[PDB]
């Protein structure tokens, strides 16, 4: 693991997070 | 559904805190190092 | 109820998240920053 | 971002957090 | 089933963020420390 | 709190919310 990867990754969950969040605001 | 997404949203956020374990294990590693350093300085 | 109450607490912990990367980021930066002037000096 | 700030919005989110879980205790 | 399973696992992620936090605590103390130490010199 | 005790409850914690997660998979 590389700070690199870490932020691109941290990134990728934040985002996909984001997405399940809202698509469940929709309930 | 809501159930489904909420799921899903603990699942990313594990992998998340996983990735901020790693992280501050890192630091406390490099500024341990550091600390020593400057005490054997 | 349950279920709204527990969307609302991913949201709020996302958030709580999102500073905790923030923190270690600026750590992280801090003491590369150090490692750096030491290897200078 | 100040690290004054960061430990006020950490507290806050924590707290709210902590309301959220216990109101959902009483399920 | 589910629900409580969400519910018992959110209690358990608030308690790994706290880790975390005092984790970045620790370590915003430490190289401050540090950091004030080298202007010193 | 230390360090050796920090890495110990991180692990505690985070095995009881695989089983948790894992648990839910089963619907």
């Amino acid at each position: 693991m590389t700070w690199m990867e870490w932020d691109r990754e941290i990134n990728n969950y934040t985002s996909l997070i984001h997405s399940l969040i809202e698509e469940s605001q929709n309930q | 559904q809501q159930q489904n997404n909420l799921l899903r949203a603990i699942e990313a956020q594990q992998h998340l805190l996983q990735l901020t374990v790693w992280g501050i294990k890192q630091l406390q590693a490099r500024i341990l190092a550091v600390e020593r350093y400057l005490k054997d300085q």
